[PDB]
């Protein structure tokens, strides 16, 4: 079957993060931070369907054995299963470096960028992770980089199978322990 | 050490695309595994077998 | 993997297809080879550039994606699941199951795949495959092979496979073996009969 996610963001500048973590190992297990750094690189493909195949890929260059990833994502989602989390299509595929070769065949181009560094927590099914995104400037280099903003653009994922509904509950009631500290929410990826 | 596996870390890998699992299995996806290789690295003993080994 | 030579023999004047299959296994018997259980290799083309999406019950995770002539992608099972959804780019393109089914031997770490070949459910030919376990690098164990086909072929004996011409020093792939039997399959398809 297909699956889905949940998305939710947000913005928090780094000065204020310090107590957010002491949480984090306060409720979860023994689990210390990571730091992990990834290559972004936006593709895509100039189908005959409307939307263009448009997707992203990732390759860790910090982490030998992981591959380079390519993740396709859908359109935004309006629909009321879930009213307070992204709801999206995605297949996800792990191949070699026989992908970026291959993704020339058929036109995949220069899109954008963001460079991804940060720390990734998990309790369940629920990932929460704190990264720097960098931009570059002249993109033929990945050194001649700095950094895209100063509050550190926090994200948390869900993952589930199709179906398997019912999950906003268990998500704000866990949520709930850190509102004071974090305002989780749903925006559109436009505008 | 029958409480590690519910502690450390190896099933929490790096990469956001790979939420939990073994390496080895996360390599027997795009470097298929040899067939000696699939059922060597899986191994669920019981404990007073290898007691009684002992 | 390990060096495999991969042939076709055919029917050659006696009875059946499956005559001389057993009269190879009675062969192997008389040598006193021990079995491993049964193999399948099944082929699927596909066409917008022809697309051989193609499987081997050896290894079932494998997923053979190959071009014509260009690269090859063994991929895992979410690479099917994605490529059901072009459709348009790259058509169905069926009927295509030429397939090769048999039976596995092994003598002293030595394998053996053997079986008929078969257009679906009409067979017409025989598939001769040898290989061996702990041959990691390729062409440096080619006489082993020889002397193990002319010992039970007699007739029908092959030598010098198409991967062979692909020299390099490396560890022997599965791609080769592979490949060996996709031109197997170019090699039965024409004749049809």
């Amino acid at each position: 079957i297909n699956m889905m996610e949940y998305l939710l963001q947000g913005s928090v500048l780094d000065h204020s993060l310090e107590s957010l973590i002491h949480r984090l190992r306060g409720l979860c297990d023994n689990m210390e931070p990571e730091t992990f750094l990834d290559h972004e690189m936006v593709f895509l493909l100039k189908g005959q369907q409307a939307s263009p195949f448009v997707l992203r890929a990732r390759r860790s260059m910090d982490r030998a054995g992981a591959p380079w990833h390519l993740r396709y994502l859908g359109q935004p989602e309006m629909g009321d299963k879930n009213r307070h989390a992204l709801v999206r299509n995605c297949v996800d595929i792990a191949t070699s470096e026989n992908l970026t070769d291959f993704l020339m065949e058929m036109g995949f181009r220069m899109d954008h960028e963001f460079v991804a560094k940060g720390h990734l927590f998990r309790k369940g099914i629920m990932k929460i992770m704190v990264y720097k995104i960098f931009r570059i400037l002249v993109p033929g280099n990945t050194d001649s980089t700095e950094a895209l903003s100063l509050s550190y653009l926090v994200e948390l994922s869900v993952v589930a199978p199709a179906g398997q509904d019912m999950v906003s509950d268990d998500m704000k009631n866990f949520a709930e322990q850190l509102k004071p500290l974090v305002h989780l929410e749903k925006i559109d990826p436009k505008r | 050490e029958f409480h590690k596996q519910t502690l450390s870390s190896i099933m929490m890998p790096h990469p956001a695309s790979a939420p939990f699992g073994h390496k080895r299995m996360r390599l027997s996806g795009p470097q298929a595994f040899d067939k000696n290789e699939i059922n060597s690295l899986q191994s669920s003993e019981g404990l007073l077998e290898k007691i009684i080994k002992q | 993997m390990g060096v495999t030579c991969v042939s076709q023999m055919p029917v050659a004047e006696g009875k059946s297809v499956q005559q001389t299959v057993e009269l190879l296994t009675r062969k192997l018997e008389m040598l006193g080879a021990e079995k491993q259980g049964t193999f399948c290799v099944d082929c699927e083309t596909y066409h917008t550039k022809l697309m051989y999406v193609m499987h081997n019950s050896e290894y079932p995770l494998s997923c053979f994606a190959l071009f014509e002539n260009g690269p090859c992608l063994i991929a895992d099972t979410n690479f099917d699941v994605l490529m059901v959804k072009l459709k348009g780019f790259f058509q169905s393109a069926k009927a295509s199951k030429i397939e090769t089914r048999g039976t596995r031997y092994q003598y002293c770490d030595f394998l053996v795949k053997v079986g008929t070949v078969t257009m679906g459910p009409s067979a017409r030919g025989i598939s001769v495959e040898v290989e061996y376990g702990p041959c990691v690098v390729a062409s440096d164990c080619w006489s082993l092979l020889l002397e193990f086909l002319q010992s039970f072929l007699g007739s029908h004996t092959p030598g010098a496979p198409a991967v062979f011409g692909n020299r390099h020093d490396a560890v022997y792939g599965p791609a080769d073996t592979m490949v060996q039997y996709m031109e197997l399959f170019n090699k039965i398809r024409k004749q049809q009969q």
